[PDB]
RNA sequence: UAUGCCAGCUGGUGGAUUGCUCGGCUCAGGCGCUGAUGAAGGACGUGCCAAGCUGCGAUAAGCCAUGGGGAGCCGCACGGAGGCGAAGAACCAUGGAUUUCCGAAUGAGAAUCUCUAACAAUUGCUUCGCGCAAUGAGGAACCCCGAGAACUGAAACAUCUCAGUAUCGGGAGGAACAGAAAACGCAAUGUGAUGUCGUUAGUAACCGCGAGUGAACGCGAUACAGCCCAAACCGAAGCCCUCACGGGCAAUGUGGUGUCAGGGCUACCUCUCAUCAGCCGACCGUCUCGACGAAGUCUCUUGGAACAGAGCGUGAUACAGGGUGACAACCCCGUACUCGAGACCAGUACGACGUGCGGUAGUGCCAGAGUAGCGGGGGUUGGAUAUCCCUCGCGAAUAACGCAGGCAUCGACUGCGAAGGCUAAACACAACCUGAGACCGAUAGUGAACAAGUAGUGUGAACGAACGCUGCAAAGUACCCUCA
RNA sequence: GCAAGUCUAACCGGAGUAUCCGGGGAGGCACAGGGAAACCGACAUGGCCGCAGGGCUUGCCCGAGGGCCGCCGUCUUCAAG
């Protein structure tokens, strides 16, 4: 197909043809497996101390004195996994592996799958975004990379008609839950997604909600947030082209 | 919703009798324990058989089937064409880790083939004759006296 | 850090030194432009208005500064004792704006006026 | 439970063909891709070759692969084909997907299930 | 209806629950030795008032210098009194001063004190005098060298297994150990020091051939680096102390040469750029610390308080996180960008000085002995005839010789020179620094968020808790009555 | 998911720097077995039944899978079994 480019100013400066990718029939279990993998693959292993209520001789008198052999120490009960300051029984292990392994075509087939997630606007209004526009992915002209100011970018995006988007992750979350007392306490929804090919752009970045990446090595992640296909994307002219071979 | 998940409220997870899931006694000795007494059926019998050559002093052919080169000819167009010839040495994986190349014949020969092996099976020359073929031995095949 | 923990810990323990940005307080539009600092460190003497409290709105000298508890005491801000003694209402610089500056050392107006250092 | 949508959208739609139209074939391979995946069918080009006839669409419930030689000018439709198989067909034939035969043949007439 | 039963209400008791986190737990990165110049640890002191903690040491919560910092300060700890600070205090970085007693503890002794100058004791050098030096002890584990169980498994049990584990003795470092082939043996016209990681592989091998135990070569990586003696031929041409004088060492050999690309000598050829000794000496990168740092504290309503709702507005290479009287990019810290400093990389790399590589011919001049190897007895190992080691006994050759290639001997073939030595990097650990978290959230998580190894138990070795939350602000309850 | 193949491990490069993108096929399992070993080395189908499904002129054909046999490799074998 064809996708329309356009100049830093919101007009149309003709078009290329979307590469075939985009034509990858969505699959978003595949997409939910691969985000599934990524978002493990970063967590940390942990557990608690190995011998955490073992640092004690508490012994069981056994039978005798009318209780339960129950091991204690300076009349205390210890150790034991029933007994208040005991080990835990089935605790958390370090040496568990809490990463997931997954076949690179199958990978692969997932990246390109949300590629074409992309290119989908009742996919991508599905999803949440909230823009005005009819053709997506928006395309741009590579000299979007030369921005340096983000509110340069941000006329663009109200030029564009996809600015609503931002202003809908303009609203964080205090989440629910003991999360903020590990910086955790917010959370806010996924917007705009800017690929472009030499460098993540600086001036979209801090956009509320906004995820830049690069053609060479933009993710399922980036395609898809939480495994939900269909994110607004904005490419680069160039970068669309790079992204056809992945 | 998984068995383990299931369990909570069962007491013995089911296990049977509470009296049940205890140590090893429940599985008749730690291991292999028994294996030539009450845990004998279904166990290779006890015993020692045959020896081992060495290690260095064993050889590993590559083989192959003709059937295997018989349905790719067309398809191995890096590979002469005459009256095929084809050097199974540089068909068959596995031919530089291996002491020679044998050319087996299970299967077809739908073509007259010019095969080049180290060895070939009575049956192997047989089918690539019969298709109006050859059979050549490379010079390391000479150790065939 | 990025943990609130850490955040806190750094904050509560942190030194004598650097406490003087515990008591900063935002300047007035005037004082902004005329020293190109967006804030400053409240000091004895200066003026500041409170911005707000239950006392949102007054203005007065700001009589003491405790790094220690890094708060201010500002003239008339204040609550009644029972037995009628008249005490101050510690405030958070934060909660503050400076109207008015005491330029009495040589060292801190240089500083302000100078370009490198936000006094 | 599958968890593939178009492995999904494909059964249903083989239903509905075998319940609309004359089919019964389609209801047929409805009912094996229903099953577990062991099995569905995995089937190389050599028995498509020796059970084959032109003229009779070799229907096969599973995925078609590459081994052995296709020589006859038959449409094969299947779940799916390797990139071989597809490659190898067309040199012959014609490899379709039955969402294509349920397409032109919603009756599921002329066809050989293949496994 | 008394005594009383069941349920609720009001108020207690109790501290669950919810919310909160100054503590934990785990992972990751960095960094890493201290001590007779008396450490680590401990005792006892030390404050205006001072019991605990922290700090400090008779100069005693401190003294001095340089830089930073800044109008405040006098630790935890919010009191009272008093004091210090523009002579720039507090506070921070670096450097210095002081630094009681016991303690390796070293003049002798001793439950932290005493008695009459002291490297005690063992050594090296030695002016043979403690004159100059060394060792000692500590450290979270890691590491090297020795000693070495049992419960247990085998459904008993002895070999075997648990396991060369627990534990014990000795010792080094920031990493240790290993390491430039008498190697390998995909047997070859092949590889080419050593660790380590992945694999080879639960393969080969072991084994009441039961249960079980269990490599290697090679391959793919990480990192790469090769050298020095003994001897031959020279023979005092030399080394150490001292400013010097002078002394000490050394023919039982200091020093030159040389080290399997064998070497030496004799005769030639050619050449330096190898090596070895020494000089100079980083970039970058990583870790930590620091400077700078945009933009609202506008309106209305609610509220004790606006960070809330509604409305208007703004920054952003900064929409991580925290604070602030309630949900804050724009109130405060900070965060992005940019910059600086220290540490590590590293006395490394590069550069440079000196030296001199190598090759031909002749030459049986040199080349590590209780060794190689064999036997008796053991241990250990996957090592089976073919592992490695200990012990007792016997015991060779000399490069024209010797060893290895998984039984022994002889020949052939291929590989390689043991019985002397050094060696960076890549790898282990986590005290210490910093970071992180689908970890716990005060009966949890450390034994310990508090007085935590605290209070307390035991003659001692050793054992060992519990205790978190006023409020926005102490405004922490004046005056009055009652009452001993 | 890929398919007569399939997957990378350690590790390397990049980067948004524990995630992730690219690279890495060493090696593993599968592609032939039987034999202690030496050594030797197979049905891309020959017959009959027949489920599903297809065809036809509505019992008759085609009949994957399946079932019963043949035959093939090898071990033992004077052969045979
Ligand atoms: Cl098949
Ligand atoms: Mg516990
Ligand atoms: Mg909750
Ligand atoms: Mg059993
Ligand atoms: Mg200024
Ligand atoms: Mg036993
Ligand atoms: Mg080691
Ligand atoms: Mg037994
Ligand atoms: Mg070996
Ligand atoms: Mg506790
Ligand atoms: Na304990
Ligand atoms: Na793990
Ligand atoms: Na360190
Ligand atoms: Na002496
Ligand atoms: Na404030
Ligand atoms: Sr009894
Ligand atoms: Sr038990
Ligand atoms: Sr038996
Ligand atoms: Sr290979
Ligand atoms: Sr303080
Ligand atoms: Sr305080
Ligand atoms: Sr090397
Ligand atoms: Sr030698
Ligand atoms: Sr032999
Ligand atoms: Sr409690
Ligand atoms: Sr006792
Ligand atoms: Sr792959
Ligand atoms: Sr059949």
């Amino acid at each position: 197909m064809q996708a329309t480019i356009y100049d830093l100013d919101g007009n149309t400066d003709g078009e290329v043809d979307l590469p075939d990718v985009f034509e990858t029939p969505v699959r978003s279990d595949l997409i939910g497996k691969a985000v599934r993998a990524a978002q493990a693959n970063r967590k940390q292993d942990y557990g608690s101390d190995e011998y955490a209520g073992l640092r004690t001789p508490a012994e069981s008198f056994g039978s005798g004195r009318g209780q339960a052999h129950v091991p204690k120490l300076d009349g205390r009960a210890r150790r034991v996994p029933q007994a208040v300051k005991g080990r835990s029984a089935h605790p958390p292990k370090t040496e568990k592996d809490r990463s997931l392994d997954l076949n690179d075509k199958e990978r692969q087939l997932a990246v390109r799958s949300a590629l074409a997630a992309t290119a989908d606007a009742d996919l991508v209004a599905d999803r949440g975004h909230e823009f005005d526009r009819d053709e997506v992915p928006v395309v741009v002209s590579d000299d979007f990379e030369d921005l340096v100011k983000t509110q340069e970018v941000v006329s663009l995006l109200e030029a564009l008609d996809v600015h609503a988007d931002i202003d809908r992750a303009d609203e964080t979350k205090i989440k629910a839950g003991q999360g903020s007392a590990r910086g955790r306490k917010y959370r806010r929804p996924a917007s705009i997604l800017f690929v472009t090919s030499d460098e993540p752009s600086t001036a979209a970045r801090n956009l509320a909600g906004a995820d830049v990446a690069t053609a060479s090595e933009v993710n399922t992640e980036d395609l898809a947030p939480g495994g939900a296909p269909g994110r607004l994307t904005v490419f680069t002219e160039s970068a669309l082209a790079e992204v056809a071979e992945r | 919703t998984s068995k383990k998940k299931r369990q909570r409220g069962s007491r013995t997870h089911g296990g049977g009798s509470h009296k049940n899931r205890r140590g090893a006694g429940h599985r008749g000795g730690r291991g292999d324990a028994g294996r030539d007494k009450h845990e004998f059926h279904n166990h290779e019998p006890l015993g020692k058989s045959g020896f081992k050559r060495p290690q260095k002093v064993q050889e590993e052919a590559a083989t192959i089937d003709v059937r295997e080169i018989d349905e790719n000819v067309t398809l191995l167009a890096a590979d002469d064409v005459a009256e095929f010839r084809v050097d199974v040495r540089d068909v068959v994986e596995e031919a530089d880790d291996a002491d020679y190349v044998k050319v087996l014949g299970a299967g077809q020969v739908r073509h007259e083939l010019t095969l080049i092996a180290d060895d070939f099976s009575e049956g192997a020359r047989e089918k690539v004759e019969g298709a109006g073929g050859s059979v050549e031995l490379t010079d390391l095949g000479e150790e065939r006296q | 850090s990025k943990q609130p923990d850490k955040q806190r810990k750094s904050q509560r323990r942190a030194p004598l030194h650097e406490r003087h940005k515990q008591v900063r307080a935002t300047l007035s539009a005037d004082l902004r432009e005329e020293y190109g600092q967006r804030n400053v460190r409240v000091n004895a003497g200066d003026t500041v208005e409170v911005l707000r409290g239950d006392f949102a709105g007054e203005e007065g000298e700001v009589i003491n500064v405790d790094l220690d508890k890094a708060v201010i005491h500002v003239e008339d801000v204040t609550l009644e004792k029972t037995d009628g003694e008249e005490v101050p209402r510690p405030l958070d610089t934060s909660n503050v704006r400076v109207t008015d500056l005491d330029l009495e050392d040589e060292k801190r107006e240089a500083r302000l006026e100078s370009e490198d250092d936000s006094a | 439970s599958k968890t593939n949508p178009r492995l999904s959208s494909l059964i249903a739609d083989l239903k509905s063909a075998a319940r609309s139209s004359g089919g019964a074939v389609w209801g047929d391979v409805a009912e094996r891709l229903e099953k577990p995946r062991r099995t569905h069918a995995e089937v190389n080009l050599g028995r498509i070759e020796r059970y084959a006839q032109e003229d009779e669409t070799v229907v096969v419930p599973g995925k078609v692969l590459g081994s052995g030689v296709l020589q006859k000018d038959v449409t094969v439709a299947a779940v799916d084909f390797s990139g071989t198989a597809e490659t190898k067909i067309d040199q012959v034939g014609e490899a379709v997907s039955l969402e294509q035969a349920i397409e032109n043949n919603p009756e599921g007439s002329h066809v050989r299930v293949i496994r």
